[PDB]
DNA sequence: CTGGAGAATCCCGGTGCCGAGGCCGCTCAATTGGTCGTAGACAGCTCTAGCACCGCTTAAACGCACGTACGCGCTGTCCCCCGCGTTTTAACCGCCAAGGGGATTACTCCCTAGTCTCCAGGCACGTGTCAGATATATACATCCTGT
DNA sequence: ACAGGATGTATATATCTGACACGTGCCTGGAGACTAGGGAGTAATCCCCTTGGCGGTTAAAACGCGGGGGACAGCGCGTACGTGCGTTTAAGCGGTGCTAGAGCTGTCTACGACCAATTGAGCGGCCTCGGCACCGGGATTCTCCAG
């Protein structure tokens, strides 16, 4: 038989097409799963992964750190108007609160 | 030297907002968690990570409720939060 | 009496006034009335009751005596309180 | 060189053996039986390393907190040519001492507690040390403990362990000491396994032990008495309800609710000692005291044997316990009796501890009872004045108890020491005493060299 | 030990190094990232399954996953996610 | 004759809180639904009951929002609803 | 001119003031400010946009040109606005 | 072949056990489904149905009308605390709002 | 030609008669009862499905439905319901 | 008995046939060609049923709203011994008339519109009626209409239909009339199917028809002219953009957005008539300008043929349209020309309608143009004065148009009537005219008895 | 305070009607009975991690007292709602006419699941080393007072 | 108005520690490559139901504007909340020992899915006398105002 190539390599993706297909087949979604369904889904999960890590890496850099930590991730999600709508009902652990103090509360001048 | 009423408090709003730590002491919370559970079933044990998931979820819930309470206070033209502002926030959220 | 020197509070009291004030400071509250401290305890206790009751229903179903981190994460998810970091 | 008095022949032979370890370039363990004056053998070694080898370089001693004032006193007494200094106190005091005394380098011995080392680890690693002496070396038996890790990072020409209980529970807990002394010899516990009828072969090069029964024929041997006791009717009630797990008990109404019992063995152990340890168990919220308390504990009913002892000459007594609350109820009993007493515990401040020991040991002292917690009071302190020992509780580790008894049976004890151990008869206290004895068998109190 | 545990962690790290070659990431942050991928997967497959049922179909195809993505994501993310999915399926089909 | 300011407002509250009719007029809402839709796709036809399902859901949403909005004005010690009361209710709800 | 006698309003204006006032009265509102009519129209339009966009996504998926009652019911259900009476 | 007896008759129920089993088997809820599962679920669906219709019937008689209509169902669910907790996110068509004014708004 | 549409209406009617013998019901109130039964069926079956996946079992059984009912229903409704279902299984297994 | 004038021989024969239906106990249809005085044949029948059979009992007549004032006038003129009353007006007026005139029972004929019957159905069902006459009976051709249902619930000894277009679109529409007359004979449309070369067999017992070409040799026959017209350049532009469906057009900016075309056929039909019907199409928001209206519509370019007609003696003209907006643009054209004109529509009030008809028909009247909508103005009203008819639009149903033409061609017309029909040449207006002619073929304008 | 007038729903009794319950016929999914093979019960074993106690350190919380910013009751203020009537326009309902497109069934043939077999990605494992931590130091911010 | 005094905050530099980061060895899900038989797609048919729009008729929207309700700013008053002191407290971190009970492997047998065959509950169709919408008669009884 010919030497193996991963289906992710054929699609041009870093996430796993094979694992995703198995997850879908064994999750009781439909009695059949198509061949392109796992490739389309792996592309979308990798795209959404890259969108968060780009903003998180900028937040780490502005904070002068070489390492992304849970606070940097919160700052990224909550300052982006689409990610904060996608993730409006999730709690991130060790994720702080964006800084905001209402105006009435501040000293007079 | 005495700072004026209100200036130390603003300094604090700034500190705690920057940090990401848990604010309730951890032994005290674990005891409450264990007392609440005795009512439902008796003699349960608890993973050390399970009480930390409860504390993270509890402190996230209270911080978010204190934001809605402060907007309901400022709407009534006050800066002091009061028990009625907590009750209007919990009613408009439907809980 | 050496035997009676110590006295015990209820476990709700362990959530101290200093502990509630910091939570309100993270939430951006500048000034707090004094009756808010007993109101907050009542509210947390109702939150913990609703999460714990379900986390124990899951544990009983699995026939285990230990509450796990996953039992807490599934209970929060079912109520719209999704939590990241503790697995799942 | 040694000034105030003379080393006994076995102390002379021990010094010559420590010198022979140094000249052979090896570290080793000195493990004479408790009460054999181990302290002076160590102080004399340091005097030698200065007066004869011309090494005034820095030396370190690690001790339990309750013995820091004894060690210092002895340095001042027998060998005044050593320049001993001691680290202890609040953050400001440690910073001041480090800045104004330690770093100057005007001293040759430094004495510290295990907590003071764990706090000041980054200061003490600066220096290059000539000797590292650990005392009650059983403290480092678990190699994963933070003290055991910290202690292996130091620059030290020589190492030394002092302990009278060299064996504790298993062969790995002794290997963990050998791996501090000669890490390049005992490379692994899997290599110590198999090396092991291999009795004294591995040990003789690096260990020396002598027993009081051989080397001090003049010291009277111990007498040991078990006293089996029944439960009170109240204890019999609680002990049955605890087993059923229907303790109930709730002070805030709720029809008594239920008390939680994830560990029942500790609840059974508490009960045997006294019923009042439990909540709501004392009759009458006012409290009242009086013999109602005494009548509800089978151990306390017997403990009025203290009245015979006091009348029977000065049979001054030490009482050991494993629970802090039990010293509370014993202290209320002694106060209600109007007895004269002392108490040492883990809560006590440092200054107070040595004052108490001194006041109890004076030649004209009038204190009859000393109450000691078994962890803090059971190690190092010397109390030769008392003739009697009471063990109210029994420990899973047999060796902990042995040390406590030896607080009294030591050089300078003029009289036979009686040891009384209380055991509740048909309870888990039987099993605890049986397992502790199962552990003694494998140790066997080997006499060794 | 004696039991393996699958996670997305290596895939999250391979993408991290394309986006930011210099940076690293903590274990706590990587555990949050694994939770994000699991949550999003379960959302998209739940809408796909329902869509098939409403329309009386036995198979989940890429056309149902495209519509699930359009129902779930906010508008700027939806238009980009659909572009990334259709590019991958075209490239995959050329090699198949 | 003249009733007094706010007397007929109470009769109207009671009358509309008894009936279950739709209050917005049907033909004007059908044209609104169709225009919004022509931006999402063109040449759509519509089932008659699909427009009634949209109207039932739309009037149910507005009535419920006006209840949360009224609580906020009473909290601020007023009886007249203001644009900031709709904005507070939506914000605290999470919209 | 007979030809130009009639003039057309925007379709949002079809939601008249008399009608907004009635939906407030079912909600128990006694007195209403004159700026609320503009605000209420803006709010309904945002509600209709979010429901319709999804109801059309379902229709396109089924390859149909007609929006059905089921397309509206599934869109409301997916947003937490469950409706009884129109089937399903 | 023996005379057939429908599974709902064997369990003593009015709702259909057989239909519920098909719906579960073909609905993608699990690889397998046990025989006691449709019996338990059919009993719960009939109890919850009887719980509503009982209070709806009483609201119809209170209005002096012989037929239940969609408003009667709203008055029942909203006036019971547990049915209002079960159905708290539901709109019912042709359902009015329970009668109610905040006491601040009533005349002196 | 014209295909059949299934509903709960004939069971809803037979249960009404048992509760209030003389009362009738309109066709719109029937559409709402048919919607209610389907909503509650889908809620119970969705929770029963997950609980099995969490515990790695492939079979839905009366025990997983009993737990699903205790999670979904309010407190008193849950108690009576649980009794009704355990009664029905007790009667059925006496006559299978 | 009949006073004002003498019936013609065919009206005499028609009366004798209606009497023979009554004496045979049957109902029937009178369906002479339009313009043949069906109204008087009916008024004379009621006079007979009172003067000779002694039946003064209640009788009912249903009419279109635009003919209520003619019928009443004719009753007053030919047979003054009948006591005719008329229901029409606002709710208060109907309540007052019911209370103060109808229920008293001082009358023998009641005249009403189809809307007044649907409103007052519960009042009129109280009475027991002797005759029920419906006019323009084609209105009840769909048996599922409300009127058809309502009309079958009445207690009536006799029934009668008057219509000059007894056939319309299909054999079921005609069965629907027979099922009002003799429901116990024509039990079903599935029985009428099959009964059906079966020409006049079923019809002769219950139908009578005569044609103007046989019975009034003195009336001049009609002349019919199709005028084919091209589109304007603007119409050619819109007609192509409409087909592409890229109309765009948005007055509120939005780059013109898109206009919705779920029915394109109606958009194409509008365009043919005038471009200004569309939004934003008339050039210049000020409007006011006028000669541009005539140019941008191929039909209006030709319509200046009105100037020849006015100069060519009094060739007074009727203009029929199917769209109300088209009468608007024609009215602005006539106002801008300063022509003398009348207009009737569906929105006109009742009183006004008859005044207009009267003013246009006077012997010394100066009005040149009458604008009529085709559905309201096309039925019943008589306008013998005008010599010309223009059909600007064309209807899917051929019979609607025929009636409109006959508003002028009727007894009392002294001159040849010209009919002009406008058709845009290469458009959907061709297909509409072809379809209408396909329907004429199956009717064939049967002469019948 | 309160009698009186006069607009508000409110019962009452008649009148008509197409909604709801009945039955018919006959359709097509439930049940009987047999069979197959593998989910899950169960016993046993091992050994991780959850529970208590105490010892010791010192951050933390406790209560005390001090004094001021801001909680909230009255008043005056004068704008913009509520209510009436009027005139006005457009919604509702009935009407016919056409033909878009939901729906059915039928046909054919691409798609995916199944099986077995196979060998390389991914799992946990153990170790060196560098981002991170924090210690001391100071330089520059911003607050507060009094004059 | 704004000078120094005082305070917390910023960041400079140093050394330090423990989570990350590499690669190792290992083993079990992914990938090859055929057969299987259904779902799926596409043709074509039929005839339900949606899009216009006139005609007619009422009702509901619109306009205008008299007049008194509530919204809102300001003042003064007074006690409840911020602040900082010293004090006492238990949380935290470490350490000991024990054993509950999560976890795994290997085994055995009740259960459910499947098939084919037979038959009755449930479907739609066609039906009709009775629930209750509607109109127009009088009943209190809401509210308001000038004695
Ligand atoms: N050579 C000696 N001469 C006098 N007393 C001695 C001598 N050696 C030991 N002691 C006594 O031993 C007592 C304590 O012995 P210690 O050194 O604590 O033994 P260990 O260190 O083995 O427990 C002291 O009170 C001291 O008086
Ligand atoms: N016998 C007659 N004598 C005089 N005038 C007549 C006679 N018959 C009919 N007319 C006139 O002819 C006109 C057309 O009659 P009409 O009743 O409108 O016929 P139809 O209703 O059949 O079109 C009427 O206005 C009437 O005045
Ligand atoms: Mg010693
Ligand atoms: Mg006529």
């Amino acid at each position: 038989r010919a030497k193996a190539k991963t289906r992710s390599s054929r699609a041009g993706l870093q996430f796993p097409v094979g694992r995703v297909h198995r997850l879908l087949r064994k999750g009781n979604y439909a009695e059949r799963v198509g061949a392109g369904a796992p490739v389309y889904l792996a592309a979308v999960l990798e795209y959404l992964t890259a969108e968060i890590l780009e903003l998180a890496g900028n937040a780490a850099r502005d904070n002068k750190k070489t390492r992304i930590i849970p606070r940097h991730l919160q700052l990224a999600v909550r300052n982006d108007e689409e990610l904060n709508k996608l993730l409006g009902r999730v709690t991130i652990a060790q994720g702080g609160v964006l800084p905001n103090i209402q105006s009435v509360l501040l000293p007079k001048k | 030297h005495r700072y004026r009423p209100g200036t130390v408090a603003l300094r604090e709003i700034r500190r705690y907002q920057k940090s990401t730590e848990l604010l309730i002491r951890k032994l005290p919370f674990q005891r409450l968690v264990r007392e609440i559970a005795q009512d439902f079933k008796t003699d349960l044990r608890f993973q050390s990570s399970a009480v930390m998931a409860l504390q993270e979820a509890s402190e996230a819930y209270l911080v978010a409720l204190f934001e809605d309470t402060n907007l309901a206070a400022i709407h009534a033209k006050r800066v002091t939060i009061m028990p009625k502002d907590i009750q209007l926030a919990r009613r408009i959220r439907g809980e | 009496a050496k035997r009676h020197r110590k006295v015990l509070r209820d476990n709700i009291q362990g959530i101290t006034k200093p502990a509630i004030r910091r939570l309100a400071r993270r939430g951006g509250v500048k000034r707090i009335s004094g009756l808010i401290y007993e109101e907050t305890r009542g509210v947390l206790k109702v939150f913990l009751e609703n999460v714990i009751r379900d986390a124990v229903t899951y544990t009983e179903h699995a026939k285990r005596k230990t509450v796990t981190a996953m039992d807490v994460v599934y209970a929060l998810k079912r109520q719209g309180r999704t939590l990241y970091g503790f697995g799942g | 060189y040694v000034k105030w008095g003379k080393l006994r022949d076995y102390q002379v032979r021990g010094l010559n053996w420590l010198i022979s370890l140094y000249e052979n370039g090896i570290n080793g363990i000195l493990a004479d039986e408790m009460g054999l004056g181990k302290t002076l053998q160590t102080i004399s070694l340091l005097g030698y390393m200065k007066h004869y080898r011309n090494i005034p370089g820095p030396h370190m001693v690690l001790v339990p907190k309750s013995t820091l004032h004894n060690w210092m006193s002895e340095f001042k007494r027998w060998v005044p040519t050593l320049r001993s200094v001691c680290l202890i106190g609040d953050k400001e005091q440690r910073a001041a001492f480090v800045r104004d005394v330690l770093l100057p380098g005007e001293w040759d011995v430094c004495v510290t507690s295990y907590e003071m080392l764990i706090k000041e680890k980054s200061v003490f690693k600066k220096f290059n040390w000539r000797y590292l002496v650990i005392d009650e070396a059983h403290r480092i038996k678990n190699e994963k403990s933070k003290l055991s890790e910290i202690v292996r990072e130091f620059k030290t020409t020589n190492r030394l362990l002092l302990t009278g209980t060299p064996l504790q529970n298993n062969l790995h807990e002794l290997w963990s000491l050998l791996n501090f002394l000669l890490p390049d010899v005992f490379n692994s516990a899997d290599d110590f396994d198999s090396w092991f009828e291999r009795l004294h072969m591995v040990l003789r090069p690096f260990l020396l032990r002598r027993i009081k029964a051989d080397v001090e024929k003049s010291l009277p041997p111990k007498k040991e008495v078990k006293i089996y006791v029944g439960l009170s009717k109240m204890q019999r009630e609680w002990y049955t309800r605890i087993l059923m797990k229907d303790i109930d008990i709730l002070n805030s109404a709720g029809k008594m609710d239920k008390m939680r019992l994830l560990n029942i063995l500790m609840q059974l152990r508490k009960c045997c000692n006294h019923p009042y340890l439990f909540d709501g168990a004392e009759p009458g919220p006012p409290y009242t005291t009086d013999m109602h308390l005494v009548t509800n504990s089978g151990k306390m009913v017997v403990l009025d044997k203290l009245l015979p002892k006091l009348k029977e000459q000065g049979s001054r007594v030490l009482i050991f316990s494993q629970m802090t609350r039990v010293l509370d109820i014993l202290e209320d009993y002694c106060m209600w009796r109007n007895y004269e007493y002392c108490r040492l515990d883990g809560q006590t401040p440092h200054d107070e501890r040595q004052d108490s020991i001194n006041a109890y040991n004076e030649p004209n002292s009038t204190k009859f009872v000393f109450m000691l917690s078994t962890r803090a009071g059971g190690l190092g302190i010397n109390l030769a004045t008392a003739d009697v020992v009471i063990l109210y509780d029994s420990d899973w580790n047999p060796q902990v108890d042995l040390q406590a008894m030896d607080r009294a049976h030591r050089i300078g004890q003029t009289k036979t020491v009686r040891v009384f151990r209380f055991i509740t008869d048909n309870t888990v206290e039987e099993r605890i005493v049986e397992r502790a004895e199962m552990k003694l068998r494998l140790d066997s109190i080997v006499i060794q060299q | 030990r004696k039991t393996r545990k699958e996670s997305y962690a290596i895939y999250v790290y391979k993408v991290l190094k394309q986006v930011h070659p210099d940076t690293g990431i903590s274990s706590k942050a990587m555990s949050i990232m694994n939770s994000f991928v699991n949550d999003v997967f379960e959302r998209i497959a739940g809408e796909a399954s329902r869509l098939a049922h409403y329309n009386k179909r036995s198979t989940i195809t890429s056309r149902e996953i495209q519509t699930a993505v359009r129902l779930l994501l906010p508008g700027e993310l939806a238009k980009h996610a659909v572009s990334e999915g259709t590019k991958a399926v075209t490239k995959y089909t050329s090699a198949k």
